[PDB]
């Protein structure tokens, strides 16, 4: 992009070079998402804020998604971890170099902390749609002492 | 391969070159580079221009007996195409990156080397030969047998003088 | 004419030798598929990398001595005029050479360079052998590569079981890996004595001495 | 890396090789090349056939002390695979192409140079020795220390026979 | 390119190196290798630790005029990334793979070769110089003309004392 | 599974070879060798042979090459076993390998106790 001449230049091969093609140009906006922390809910509907399960893996069910990143933050150490996800998976239909068709799928990233200790933020910067259907967590729960 | 030796002299101002590869055989116009040999060493040519996708034309006819070469030099420090998140892969960049990586390997297969190139460790000859080497200029240069032959012949010439100029001593 | 070259040229075995394939194998039995690159950006990718490195010398050491490829016979160090000698790279253990007319002197390995307790001097000039460069026996640590194909399989399965128990908690998957890997270890340890074979006689000093006499 | 040498000593008709890389080492069965050393220059062997994963069977047993080596030859002009619109992206082709781009490097990395090869520029080894070179044959060929020792000894020979020749004349 | 030369003197214990390429210039920490110049040989060094992204820290300060060389050696046998269908396909591997494959060629341009290397074929240089050689000790080593000048000097003095012997003999 | 416990089956193992190390030094082992041993015929001294990445190694000589260990008037003789690929196999191993791999495959993915115990 040339600022003075407000002209966008591209060297990519868009097809036939003897015709005129149309493109969409505009500014981009981020999408930010922070799901709530997970606490074990007993069958009698009582909560234990200290008895917190250890989250092992988090599974996201998606229907339409571009490549994006997930940010992991820790409230005690302050370290930040980034897990980058892409919509390219080998052997799938949306693997042609032509265009990545919007297809469903799943993505898993690890957390490796207590549920109350860390938060995970979903960040997407892409013109394509991002549809988040369900969120599932998997891990270990050790009841040291029984609930009331 | 990458280089083309061309001997065009007299009247003719344009030369045609073909490179190993696909189509025009070069990634960009700036890759093409021209060298002229003045009878002692090679140096960059002047006044040449790129006429089209192939073949180049000089502004003036080359002098009789002039020899030039057309070489293909590509950037070695950087990959041709760098990819970014959330962009689309096109066949031009994907094929060219393999072409570029194949091209740079071919350049070393022609004996082309960059300036400021020197070996760090000694290399083993493995019982082979050295050919077509001129006699050296400075003490750090290597030697061919021609210098050894001349020294041996010069040694023989004095040895013959050693004989005859001592021979007349014997009858004395 | 004939068909032996034509048909089986296409045949492929694809044995496993890369470190990444061991990580990818370790990345199974747990859920997610393996990573394509060793570095990547996945936390579990380098976690498996750490397991392979840690379990390396643990397995290579066995109990006491390792296998034949960890053997390193008589060395010569010739400690420098500055002082003590520094042990080369990383060594699992150091033992004194056992040739004739060599008195027993203590050798103990600190960080790199060694230490002799009896002398209590961290430099060892006087205990050098007569015209000898303190001959001794030690054991290097080979990397994950430069190893036989079987030990690569043995280390991968052992590391996989340790990764599962740390990562997950399942009895069925853990039980199989521990049992099956132990099967391979014995199936591999059996040939270690079968290789570099040794017998009662000759090697035992008192048996060879008895053999020479009265014979 | 790319080359494996084998010296057959009677009876034996099956020889094995090992190219570097994961699994087998060569992408296609046509990449294997067999050359035989006749004592002067490397010639192309004949009659060999593929009877194993990396073991080849000769029609007749090799003579005792015969030296042959096995090479892997890869295409040096074209990329292994090309990607076009509307086709499934094939990881098998993608993996094979990367091996193809690598396997040409070990060829060059082990000094295997194509026929008719000569580097066009002066090369210096930055204070490094040349080793393992027999005496040259042509005047344009280089000479090693052994030839210099031979000439130096001859100079001593003419020196010493001068001394015996000049000394006994001194008595008269 | 890859190799970096550094000199040490004084209390200085941290040395900085810069490689060509994006960011840190290397893919793995294992690619960094440290060498020390003893004045005679390519001895390796110990006691170095990687403290920063592009800097290393020694345990003790270097002595007067000590010379070290920080180079970068890449994986010589396998591609950096292995691609299979059905895996989490990320683009960073593609960028890293091209840099790694570009990297393996990089030091070859610099002049490093693996140990146990010998050109087993008849090489040619197309009438170019060979310069900067030391005198050869063993007969297998090549010779510069510094030895040739010494031998030429040697034959001169023996010939000139030949002349003076006959000159005084002519007085007789 | 071909390597099994120690030495493999009858078709894996191969009899004595001849490697004849070059003038440069050590000799290179061909593709994948499960294990390599020196031939134990008479009038041959026992010298340790160890395999590093690809080509072999000699611990006692401590050098990477094996040139000094060339035997009298015989270049070098040793015994080894290949790992031939899935095809061109005795048909019995083909069925044996499938069930063992499938049984392990069960527990990689959820399987009933019933399916696991029978296959094992």
């Amino acid at each position: 992009y040339d600022a003075n001449t407000r002209i966008l230049s591209t060297k990519y091969g868009l097809g036939d070079t003897s015709q005129i093609w149309a493109a969409k140009v505009g500014q981009m906006y981020k999408v930010e998402f922070v799901p709530t922390d997970v606490i074990i809910r007993d069958s009698q509907d009582r909560v234990s804020y200290q008895d917190v399960p250890v989250i092992g893996l988090v599974h996201l069910n998606l229907d339409r998604y571009p490549d994006f990143t997930v940010e992991i933050t820790n409230r005690k150490s302050g370290a930040v971890r980034v897990a980058k996800a892409s919509n390219r998976v080998g052997g799938a239909r949306n693997n042609v170099v032509g265009y990545v068709k919007p297809t469903s799928g799943t993505f898993s990233f690890p957390l490796r902390a207590l549920s109350t200790d860390v938060e995970y933020r979903i960040i997407s910067i892409s013109p394509h749609t991002f549809q988040l259907r369900d969120i599932e967590w998997s891990g270990s729960y050790n009841p040291t002492r029984k609930r009331v | 391969y990458s280089y083309v030796e061309r001997t065009g002299d007299g009247v003719a101002t344009t030369f045609n070159f073909a490179f190993t590869g696909k189509g025009k055989g070069y990634l960009l116009a700036n890759q093409i580079y021209v060298e002229r040999w003045d009878g002692a060493s090679w140096q960059s040519a002047t006044g040449w221009s790129l006429s089209g996708t192939n073949q180049i034309t000089f502004l003036t006819p080359l002098a009789n007996g002039q020899v030039i070469r057309i070489r293909r030099i590509a950037g070695k420090d950087y990959p041709f195409a760098q990819f970014e998140p959330g962009v689309m892969l096109d066949m031009a960049s994907l094929n060219n990156t393999f072409i570029h990586l194949l091209e740079i390997t071919q350049e070393l297969l022609d004996g082309f080397y960059p300036d400021g190139f020197y070996l760090k460790q000694d290399l083993n000859m493995g019982w082979n030969k050295i050919v077509n080497l001129m006699p050296g200029t400075d003490g750090g240069h290597a030697v061919n047998k021609t210098q050894l032959d001349t020294l041996s012949s010069h040694v023989d010439d004095v040895d013959q003088k050693h004989t005859i100029w001592n021979d007349r001593q014997d009858q004395q | 004419q004939s068909d032996t070259p034509s048909i089986m040229a296409e045949s492929q075995f694809n044995s496993l030798s890369t470190k990444l394939d061991a990580v990818n194998l370790c990345m199974r039995a747990i859920g997610r598929s393996g990573v394509d690159n060793l570095t990547s950006g996945d936390l579990d990718a380098e976690d498996a990398d750490t397991m392979i490195d840690i379990v390396s010398q643990r397995l290579q050491y066995n109990d006491g001595k390792g296998w034949w490829f960890n053997r390193e016979p008589r060395w010569s160090f010739a400690p420098d005029s500055n002082g003590e000698v520094v042990l080369p790279n990383n060594t699992l253990q150091v033992l004194q050479a056992y040739t004739l007319n060599t008195r027993k002197i203590d050798i103990t390995i600190r960080a790199g360079r060694l230490y002799s307790t009896t002398l209590h001097s961290f430099d060892v000039s006087p205990l050098v052998g007569p015209d000898g460069f303190i001959w001794l026996d030690l054991m290097l640590m080979l990397p994950f590569e430069h190893m036989p194909l079987n030990v690569l399989q043995a280390i991968a399965y052992q590391a996989a079981a340790e990764f599962i128990v740390s990562k997950d908690a399942d009895q069925t998957k853990l039980q199989m890996h521990m049992q099956m890997a132990a099967n391979l270890h014995t199936g591999m340890q059996v040939e270690e004595s079968k290789q570099n074979r040794l017998n009662m006689l000759v090697h035992n000093p008192t048996q060879r001495n008895f053999g020479i006499m009265a014979g």
